[PDB]
């Protein structure tokens, strides 16, 4: 198939033609992403392992979040997330965002 | 040009220094260190004093010794053709790939 | 003496590209992003990720374009302040690579890793 | 030696610093704000224990920030990290 083994060719390596309908969910957070989320935080150089990690410690952030979320929209019947709720998970502990609300 | 611009005023030393027939001084590419290793006994390892004296005689100082000299090392450890052994009392002893023994 | 075969010389330098040294580019990229104001991440990728561990939680519901927001930019803040915690982590450990090392004692100190 | 008397404060629970000193202190602080204030025995105490966890706290933080540089000491630059990063400090 595949007309040689580098890129110069039509699609030799990483043909992809499915988007993320069950797969690569998580994967949604690219490298300059995370190089970006570095760069704000005023970081020169970052190792191989911080792809991945910074990927947990992201699921982490939002499963603890909307774990509340969850339970917040079930409690009022509202059943569809919105800009309050989010302020509500996150006013509990830190990262109390002024941005929407009232 | 680092191949022409910088050459222009230098074929003076090539005229004098490096390859000749007969006995004469080693080429840049090969045998500056690896004949200088071969040369040198009780040492374990070439230090950075001994290789710039070992170098003696007809030869191109000017910024080649400043840093040429550390940019081969680095370019024959790419290689792989260097052994080193590691010290602070001697600041590096760099051997050649001598396989007598093998490792 | 041309030998044409070994790359001592660097054999020719005529359309080679001025490349920034390796590190230079951070320093404008510090700069750069800083002052910046734009979302970093996407918002498709994120929605989709957000979506499916709420699935995991409760079943099928709904979400506004407000609450997306609101989840990106305090999770974008989170990692941004994480990242210079993790920096200053970086210089005390005498160098300028984040490794995981540098983001378990971050994560220790502010209370996140409990 | 060091490591030996570990276990003996890990094991035992107990008050690990002067107790009128510490007294002594809180007053001296406390006269600054407003002299001859009057502070009760179980307040003093209350504080004390407060406050030893919060340096048992901070030195347990500032051991993991020596062995992520490669060290076994806390030093000055360790106890700088600790406080900053946890924004108690800045």
């Amino acid at each position: 198939s595949g007309r040689g083994k580098g890129g110069k060719g039509l699609g030799k390596g990483g043909a992809k033609r499915h988007r993320k309908v069950l797969r690569d969910n998580i994967q949604g957070i690219t490298k300059p992403a995370i190089r970006r989320l570095a760069r704000r935080g005023g970081v020169k150089r970052i190792s191989g392992l911080i792809y991945e990690e910074t990927r947990g410690v992201l699921k982490v952030f939002l499963e603890n979040v909307i774990r509340d979320a969850v339970t917040y929209t079930e409690h009022a019947k509202r059943k569809t997330v919105t800009a309050m709720d989010v302020v509500y998970a996150l006013k509990r502990q830190g990262r109390t965002l002024y941005g929407f609300g009232g | 040009m680092t191949e022409s611009l910088v050459l222009s005023p230098a074929p003076a030393k090539p005229k004098r220094v490096k390859a000749s027939r007969r006995s004469a001084s080693h080429p840049t590419y090969s045998e500056m260190i690896a004949a200088a290793i071969r040369a040198e006994k009780s040492r374990g390892g070439s230090s950075r004093q001994s290789i710039q004296k070992y170098i003696k005689s007809h030869y191109k100082v000017g910024h080649n010794a400043d840093l040429q000299i550390k940019l081969s090392i680095r370019r024959l450890l790419a290689a792989g053709v260097l052994k080193q052994t590691k010290g602070v009392g001697a600041s590096g002893s760099f051997r050649l790939a001598k396989s007598d023994k093998a490792k | 003496t041309k030998a044409a075969r070994k790359s001592a010389p660097a054999t020719g330098g005529v359309k080679k590209p001025h490349r920034y040294r390796p590190g230079t580019v951070a320093l404008r990229e510090i700069r750069r992003y800083q002052k910046s104001t734009e979302l970093l991440i996407r918002k498709l990728p994120f929605q989709r990720l957000v979506r499916e561990i709420a699935q995991d939680f409760k079943t099928d519901l709904r979400f506004q374009s407000s609450a997306v927001m609101a989840l990106q930019e305090a999770s974008e803040a989170y990692l941004v302040a994480l990242f210079e915690d993790t920096n200053l982590c970086a210089i005390h450990a005498k160098r300028v690579t984040i490794m995981p090392k540098d983001i378990q004692l971050a994560r220790r100190i502010r209370g996140e890793r409990a």
